């Protein structure tokens, strides 16, 4: 079954605004969102309707760019590093769960190349 | 509307701008030629068929880029004896459309190629780095003169040509048979026996089953040659892998024509290859949305060639994602993935209409290497 | 394997005939072409007087007479089916008659698709060129001066690819043609002009029209009228400049005019002949218009009478007309000024025998002596008959049938013959009294297994239906004793006479296919068993079969029958039934079945030879070998346990082989071709037997006979290797001495030819060329035999002498 989704709006987590979080929202997230291979990575895997009951025995930390989007709009992250690690988590889940040469693995790989190209120009903290 | 069927034959998902080629090379019959083999291609190619390609590897890119200089023909081994990269026959493919891309540091080449000639493999050497050559002998084509040319009466030569075929039909063919095979009383065999080995009468009998699938079929959309007709009919029959090498081993169109007539009155229900017992479609739902027949070879965003069969209806499936209109094989439709509802195997897709009044409003497309043509 | 091929009866069908002043300027001649034989006569008041007879290394396709300016008599132009041309002149020195050749050469394009209407060859009325239509979209022109002694020609392109008929025209300053062609619009008549210097067609003297849809024949009227006559199927039209005259004779609507001849030198009258043996006269009415002008004014046709089915025609003199035929007998008729009581103007004078087309035969002995007799199934439609050839110069006898005989077999116990025949009936009503109808007893099959559920029920008006029959013919009086009529829409393809199991009775067994006009393949069939006793016929049992019975053989007390692809083998039980024993499913239809011992030979019409064997203890069939090569094949025969003989497309013969001591199992399942030969004719049936006295045979191992479409009968016998080498040397030595007419090479004639390849003959020795060793003079024999060795030791009889070889060839000739 699908688990409950990751929480949104946790008052106990500290936050601030930085140019890097703004860049990660206004440029990076929209850029990935606008991709032909983006569509599978936009919401939690819904294992009931997709009939994948073994997914969440293996995957205990679901994550997606929709969730990340809500976190950014709701100012959930403390720093750029946290988000870079979350994106890498998304990629790693795809390579762990699926097999080399599978369509979804090529799609994730395509997304990650551009992600790396983009992160190479993360601005210095103001 | 109508969905101009010349659209899928052009492969516009690959692009629009491509360099094109015109010059031709055909080798003599029963000569030995050494032709490079394109690796990782696992499919049976028939003369006259179209195969689209998307290459990424440096060995597959540097080869195709030196084909372009010399004669543009490589070799497609059937590979489908069983497996294990050992084949006895294959088809030469000639390149006519060529596009060279660039990506994140990677060279990509896009190619369209057409099947040219059949041959038999003699020697297969893996040379330099990953490119297998092939000694090969060109298999001849046999053109058989009509049966009554030998016993034709000299005074009956003038009355051989008939008036033009009318655009009812039951009378014309009887008149066709009575006059063409009149000189059958000079032999031991009756008139109707020579009609069973007649190239025209065998092409006309096959036609009376192809137009029943989809009913916009026209004569000029279909070859009048015995050879091109037989090859084009062989490339759209939903038959097993075994029978394809059987049709490619025949050197005469007439035996190929007669063989195809027997493969057409047997295959009814197509089932899931992995489960072998679950029904997907039948032969009643086949129809042709393309000028090449109900079955053609398409290519993937990642280079995975699929030979797809279009049908009106399909059962025993369930839907995975949401419709995706990008890189669609049939312009004007969006595909959602279909999988066997009982073993979750990849069966094919489902195409839905974009404009809210189109030729059909939905249809399914099934890959060849996922269905078992069984017997009901 | 080695073999020996020789012909017993020369071909008898006629494929061309011309008249003119060939032998001398004064005497009228009649020239006949019988496949490869040419005959020259002299027409007299009494009849025909033969003067000369020659053989040509080829099938004569075009034969015409012409006289260039400055020559005393006509010259003859010939073109064979391998595109070999010549010009021949008659020369008479002393009492010797020889035909001199004056110009020859091969006229064939390296690449090209041969036309669909055959070879056409015409000559200009002023003798300036020759026009040939061999390949589509081209026209060949030969200058006709004295220098062109190699027949050098050139091609002129055409924009019309469906030329039906073409003729030169009379009374034009420059050579003019006129041809009918077909385009998607229809049939039109055009005209051109041939320039020798430009080598290209100019514009035609008159303008193109829209001729009838079925126009096929072009006639070039002589000088006084000019122009051309177009004959189609419903009308006859005359074209010249602006003048156009057309008539619609209602009496020629029944059949199709296919041949013509000119009676009067000025074109006043013409003879016409249709398919069904009718003779017509076409008259041209002249007018003078006070201006010194002669113009046609009207056309009419008359029904002269009835003759044989005519392939050619020729008016000789005083109402004597020669009717050359292919399906029957050639005739000499006389035209009467006044009609007889029946209304015919035709009174038959002579008749010439013609055994073709032989569709079946059998060898029997009707006197229990040594010499055997051959009984064939000749002719077609109203010309059908039985021919009883006896060795006696062959002594042929004719038994008219007025039907189409198909199959023949002999029952020694009942002293009768079994014949499968067919008569054409119009929807039924018979057309003429057939041999089946004029029979003592009759029996019509009763349909219980056939409810005729599958039928079109489209019985039209006046459509033609075939009715088949089984005829019992006595072997002494040859009269018809019985007639059995098969069911409606029923064919009859096979027939066998044998006894099965442990019965002492001898039966007739027949296999049929229930064809229908709609389905392209039969789905029902029948096997029926007949016993003719004490002048009565009966049906003991019948077994319905799902398919068409193409063949039947008796297999050691069992019935081996082919049903489409199945090779089902049957049994005869005590309760008089047929019970299945074995099967063998195939990828081909078994049309030809031959049996020897336990092996079974299976073939289809596309030359897919197969070899099976019977396994007694297991009771099943197993394949031994196979050879597949797409081509057209006529018939097959079994020579030995290992060799198999057949006749393939383009008038060829081939023999396979089986290797029993092969090293591996790959070559133990393949048949190796060991013989190829261009016989020159269309073989249609093979039989074991002989006509000479039985025995009392060093170059002889089996004596297989065959019969052809042109009515030629030949013999093939196996041979020893030493003698095969000897005969190969004989042929090579004789070809240098023999001067062929037309200077054709013998190797080219006998080369295995087809539309694809052309390999020299191997494994076959031609006896016709060797038999000529005796006609030549003694110095010629000495030259042929000089420097040759033939004996068993003792220096090979030193220099082999001519006398040894002439004795050898006489012994060879003794076999027929
Ligand atoms: C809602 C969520 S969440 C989520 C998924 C979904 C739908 C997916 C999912 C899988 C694939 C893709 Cl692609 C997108 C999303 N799968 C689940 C797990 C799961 O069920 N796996 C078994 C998959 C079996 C069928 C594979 C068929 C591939 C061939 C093809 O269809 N290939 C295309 C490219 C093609 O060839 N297209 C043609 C058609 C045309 O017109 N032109 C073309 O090129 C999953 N795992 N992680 C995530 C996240 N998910
Ligand atoms: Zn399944």
């Amino acid at each position: 079954m699908n688990p409950p989704p990751p929480e949104t709006s946790n008052p106990n987590k500290p936050k601030r605004q930085t140019n890097q979080l703004q860049y990660l929202l206004r440029v990076v997230l929209k850029t990935l969102w606008k991709h032909q291979f983006a569509w599978p990575f936009q919401q939690p895997v819904d294992a009931v309707k997709l009939n994948l009951p073994d997914y969440y025995k293996i995957i205990k930390t679901p994550m997606d760019m929709g969730t990340i989007k809500k976190r950014l709009e709701n100012n959930y992250y403390w720093n750029a590093q946290e988000c870079i690690q979350d994106f890498n988590t998304m990629f790693t889940n795809c390579y762990i769960y699926n097999k080399p040469g599978d369509d979804i693995v090529l799609m994730a790989e395509a997304l990650e190349k551009l992600f790396l190209q983009k992160i190479n120009e993360l601005p210095t903290e103001e | 509307i109508n969905f101009d069927t010349s659209l899928p034959t052009s492969h516009t998902y690959l692009g629009a701008d491509m360099e094109e080629f015109h010059g031709r090379t055909l080798h003599d019959d029963d000569s030995c030629q050494v032709i490079p083999v394109l690796p990782q291609v696992m499919m049976i190619l028939i003369p006259g068929q179209t195969l689209p390609l998307q290459l990424f590897h440096p060995q597959e890119v540097s080869m195709v880029r030196n084909l372009i200089q010399k004669d543009r023909t490589f070799a497609v081994l059937a590979y489908s004896n069983v497996q294990e990269r050992e084949a006895q026959f294959g088809t030469t493919a000639e390149i006519y459309a060529y596009r060279e891309e660039q990506d994140f540091g990677i060279e990509i080449v896009k190619v369209k190629a057409i099947g040219r000639q059949r041959f038999k493999v003699l020697e297969l050497r893996t040379q330099s780095d990953g490119i297998q050559q092939a000694k090969v002998q060109i298999l001849p084509e046999c053109v058989l003169p009509s049966t009554m040319s030998a016993v034709q009466l000299e005074s009956l030569n003038k009355c051989q040509i008939f008036p033009s075929k009318p655009v009812c039909s039951y009378k014309w063919w009887q008149k066709y048979q009575k006059r063409k095979f009149h000189c059958a009383n000079l032999t031991s065999w009756p008139r109707w026996l020579y009609s069973l080995y007649d190239a025209e009468t065998l092409m006309d009998r096959i036609k009376k089953q192809l137009r029943e699938w989809d009913e916009n079929l026209k004569d000029d959309s279909l070859p009048s040659n015995p050879i091109d007709f037989s090859y084009r009919v062989a490339a759209c029959l939903p038959i097993d892998d075994v029978l394809r090498i059987q049709l490619l081993k025949i050197g005469s169109a007439i035996q190929r024509l007669r063989c195809e007539l027997d493969i057409m009155n047997k295959c009814t229900s197509l089932c899931c290859k992995q489960c072998q017992e679950t029904e997907i479609t039948t032969k009643n739902e086949i129809f042709s949305l393309s000028l090449c027949g109900p079955m053609a070879a398409y290519v993937n965003p990642h280079g995975y060639v699929h030979e797809t069969l279009t049908v009106y209806k399909a059962c025993n499936l369930n839907l995975i994602g949401r419709p995706s209109t990008e890189h669609s094989w049939f312009p004007g439709y969006a595909w959602t993935v279909a999988q066997c509802k009982i073993c979750a195997s990849h069966i094919g897709w489902k195409f839905t209409a974009t404009k809210k009044d189109m030729s059909p409003q939905k249809f399914w497309g099934l890959t060849r290497s996922a269905l078992l043509p069984t017997i009901p | 394997s080695y073999n020996y091929v020789v012909t017993a009866q020369k071909p008898t069908a006629v494929n061309g005939c011309v008249t003119g002043h060939f032998t001398s300027a004064e005497d009228l001649n009649l020239l006949i072409a019988k496949n490869t034989r040419l005959e020259i006569y002299v027409v007299t008041a009494e009849g025909l007087r033969p003067v000369k007879e020659v053989g040509m290394y080829g099938k004569i396709a075009v034969m015409e007479l012409f006289r260039p300016k400055g020559e005393s008599k006509d010259l003859l132009f010939i073109l064979t089916a391998k595109y070999n041309a010549c010009i021949l002149e008659y020369k008479q020195s002393g009492e010797s008659i020889d035909i001199i050749t004056r110009a020859h050469g091969n006229v064939q394009d390296r690449i090209g698709r041969p036309s669909e209407t055959g070879i056409i060859g015409i000559i200009d009325p002023e003798c300036r060129m020759i026009g040939l239509r061999l390949y589509d979209g081209l026209f060949k022109v030969i200058p006709l001066d004295r220098d062109n002694k190699e027949l050098k020609a050139f091609n002129i392109r055409l924009e019309e690819l469906h030329v039906i008929d073409v003729k030169f025209l009379y009374g034009c300053q420059a050579p003019t043609i006129c041809f009918v062609y077909q385009d998607p619009q229809g049939r039109h008549v055009k005209t051109y002009e041939v320039s020798l210097r430009e080598k290209e067609f100019n514009k035609g003297p008159w303008k193109q029209e829209n001729v009838e849809a079925e126009a096929s024949m072009v006639i070039a009227v002589p000088e006084p009228f000019g122009g051309a006559i177009i004959i189609g199927q419903e009308s006859i039209t005359y074209h010249n400049g602006d003048k156009y005259l057309a008539i619609a004779p209602p009496i020629i609507k029944q059949s199709t005019i296919v041949c013509h001849n000119r009676v009067d030198p000025n074109g006043s009258r013409y003879l016409l002949g249709d398919m069904e043996g009718r003779l017509f006269m076409l008259l041209l009415e002249k007018e003078e218009q006070m201006d010194g002008t002669v113009t046609l004014k009207d056309l009419r046709v008359e029904l002269l009478g009835e003759t044989s089915i005519a392939e050619c025609l020729t008016y000789l003199d005083n109402g004597v007309v020669f009717v050359g035929s292919r399906l029957g007998d050639s005739q000499l008729v006389k035209l009467n000024v006044d009609s007889n009581e029946q209304g015919s103007y035709v009174v038959a004078m002579e008749t010439f025998t013609n055994l073709g087309p032989i569709v079946d035969m059998c060898v029997v002995d009707l006197e229990r002596q040594g010499q055997g007799q051959l009984v064939t199934c000749s002719g077609a439609f109203k010309e059908g008959s039985l021919r009883i050839i006896r060795n006696g110069k062959l002594h042929i006898r004719t038994v008219p049938l007025y039907e189409s005989p198909r199959k023949i077999c002999y029952q020694e116990v009942s002293q009768c013959f079994g014949v499968l025949s067919s008569r054409i009936e119009v929807q039924t009503t018979a057309l003429r009294p057939s041999a089946s109808t004029q029979a003592l007893s009759s029996s019509v099959s009763s349909s219980k297994l056939f409810s005729s559920s599958t039928a079109p029920h489209e019985t039209s008006f006046g459509e033609e239906v075939e009715v088949h029959n089984l005829l019992i013919i006595d072997q002494h009086t040859f009269e018809v004793l019985h007639a059995h009529q098969f069911l409606q829409n029923e064919y009859a393809l096979s027939l066998v006479s044998c006894k099965l199991g442990k019965d002492p009775n001898t039966y007739f067994i027949v296999g049929t296919a229930m064809v229908y006009p709609e389905e392209a393949e039969p789905k029902q069939g029948r096997i029926v068993v007949f016993q003719y006793s004490d002048g009565k016929l009966q049906t003991v049992a019948e077994k319905e079969v799902k398919g068409a019975v193409y063949s039947m053989v008796e297999f050691n007390g069992k019935l081996l029958a082919s049903i489409n692809s199945t090779v089902r083998l049957y049994e005869w039980t005590t309760e008089k039934e047929l019970r299945t024993e074995c099967n063998h499913y195939n990828n081909i239809m078994a049309l030809y079945l031959k049996t020897k011992g336990d092996f079974i030979l299976v073939g289809d019409l596309m030359r897919s030879v197969l070899l099976l064997a019977y396994k007694p203890m297991e009771g099943n069939f197993e394949e031994i070998a196979r050879d597949f090569n797409p081509n057209w094949m006529s018939a097959v025969e079994i020579l030995d346990d290992d060799n198999f003989l057949g006749a393939e497309n383009a008038f060829n013969l081939f023999v396979c082989q089986k290797d029993s001591a092969a090293t591996t199992d790959e070559e133990r399942q393949h048949l190796q071709e060991v013989g190829l030969f261009h016989l020159g004719e269309f073989v249609n049936v093979f039989c074991h037997g002989s006509l000479v006295m039985q025995n009392l045979s060093t170059p002889t191992q089996g004596s297989v006979l065959f019969g052809t479409v042109n009515g030629m009968i030949g013999l093939v016998t196996s041979l020893s290797e030493s003698w095969y080498n000897l005969l190969l040397d004989m042929q090579n030595r004789l070809n240098k001495v023999i001067k062929s007419v037309g200077k054709i090479e013998h190797s080219f004639w006998r080369s295995f030819h087809t539309e694809r390849k052309t390999e020299p003959a191997t494994g076959f020795i031609d006896g016709d060329l060797i038999e000529s060793f005796l006609d030549i003079s003694r110095p010629k024999m000495q030259e042929v035999v000089a420097n040759l060795q033939y004996d068993d030791g003792s220096g090979m009889k030193r220099e082999a002498t001519a006398d040894d070889l002439i004795k050898v060839v006489e012994e060879l000739t003794r076999i027929h």
